[PDB]
């Protein structure tokens, strides 16, 4: 499930949030 | 939200 | 100094403490991290 | 796109003759970026339709 | 105490800002698409609009830059090597249908 | 033929359509109309030009 | 860009008749002719200003 | 009310010239029609063939 | 696709037809609605689902 | 236990995040 390219933080791997994959980023909305 | 506790000075 | 993180192990970035538009101020909401 | 994919089309080989490597028919498609309602659900439906015929 | 007689002058700078109105029925950002672009009075109908400035006179010819503020978005497809195929839309005032 | 081929109220041939909003740069100009086509008539796009 | 004249008071634009779905919302400012170019073009030669 | 615009027009295709074969295709292309402009270019077979 | 063409003392350009299917389906459901459908083979602009 | 060391942030013991047990900064690593 791709773990193995995430930077492990102790011995589970630091992955991402879901919530964090797409942008929303606009002038003024 | 509502668990955010009261603003008190010093406490 | 480390940012907020849920724990599904994997280890998973949560999204809490970022900060928003309010119509109050946030600091006498919540912790803005 | 989950539901009604694109059919990845084979590139073949001739020298080797084997596929050399399946990209999606992108080059075939049908533009319905100016249909409304009546028209994209009739594309849909021939997009499956199509899809049912080259597991067929 | 030989203060003379004085009247009030009142104003305002606000540099480097564009007035923003938003398209909202309470004026408040709860979404880039707004409810009342979702609204269908403005959804499936025809509007027109006549906008009125009034404005400080100048000693110069001066211009008004309105931003009518869209969805101008591009997908991007490369389905093969060398490909780049990308489709643009942007609503409401549209270009139209520029797939390449 | 009499009957259900040209009516019979007051109805034009060809229409003039008043550019709505016109746009000049100055390498190019823009002319939108309002094309209105009334009830209970068609409009071979042929027929029409600038 | 809405030319508004030397002097003038009231600029009144047109936005002639269209769908207004995802419609955002509005942002203006007044500007200058001389410190806007005409862009679209390559070269300005009425463009003393930098 | 639509903002559905019909026109979806691509930079490899050519309109104009597929104008210009379809009128030969579709009558006399020697005859001229001054309403278009219709007057196709036609070297002197003299001068281009001495 | 390899051209071998005469050589001439000018930039010139190379005009290739790739003849396709161009075809246009319109269809007008409603009144004031206008929904055309744009398909050209091989050559493709494009739309997925 | 351990949990009534902790102020009641109403009637739940206001606990620690589990990820503030350990440091890891050096230096750029």
């Amino acid at each position: 499930n791709f773990a193995s390219l995430a930077p492990r933080h102790g011995s589970r791997p630091f992955m991402g949030n879901w919530q964090d994959i797409g942008t929303s980023n606009m002038s003024g909305g | 939200g509502l668990r955010f506790p009261s603003k008190m000075f010093g406490g | 100094p480390r940012p907020p993180v849920e724990e599904p192990a994997v280890e998973t970035v949560s999204p809490e403490g970022r900060g928003e538009k309010r119509p109050r101020p946030d600091r006498e909401e919540t912790l803005v991290t | 796109s989950k539901e009604i994919p694109t059919p990845y089309m084979w590139s073949y080989q001739p020298q080797m003759g084997l596929a050399a490597g399946a990209a999606q028919d992108y080059s075939t498609r049908i533009n319905y970026m100016s249909a409304g309602p009546h028209m994209i659900s009739r594309v849909n439906g021939i997009r499956a339709h199509r899809n049912r015929i080259l597991l067929e | 105490k030989t203060a003379v007689d004085s009247i009030t002058q009142k104003k305002f700078l606000c540099d480097r800002t564009l007035w923003r109105i938003p398209f909202s029925s309470n004026f408040m950002s709860m979404g880039a698409l707004t409810d009342l672009g979702q609204n269908l009075l403005y959804a499936n109908s025809a509007h027109a609009l006549d906008m009125t400035f009034e404005v400080d006179p100048m000693d110069e010819p001066t211009l008004l830059y309105v931003l009518f503020e869209v969805f101008d978005v591009v997908r991007v497809h490369r389905p093969h090597r060398g490909v780049i195929e990308t489709v643009y839309l942007r609503t409401p005032f549209s270009a139209g249908n520029a797939t390449t | 033929p009499t009957h259900d081929v040209t009516t019979d109220r007051s109805q034009r041939l060809t229409l003039r359509f008043i550019p709505v909003d016109r746009e000049d740069t100055a390498y190019s100009y823009k002319a939108r109309f309002t094309l209105a086509v009334g009830d209970n008539r068609v409009l071979d796009m042929a027929s029409t030009y600038f | 860009l809405y030319p508004i004249p030397a002097n003038a008071t009231n600029v009144p634009i047109s936005i002639p008749s269209r769908n207004w779905a995802a419609f955002r919302g509005w942002a203006f400012t007044r500007l200058k002719t001389k410190e806007t170019p005409s862009l679209g073009s390559g070269y300005d030669p009425y463009y003393t200003y930098s | 009310a639509s903002q559905l615009n019909a026109v979806v027009d691509l930079q490899d295709r050519n309109t104009e010239l597929s104008y210009q074969l379809l009128l030969d295709s579709i009558g006399d292309r020697t005859r001229y029609f001054s309403m278009w402009n219709q007057a196709v270019d036609s070297y002197d077979p003299d001068v281009r063939i001495i």
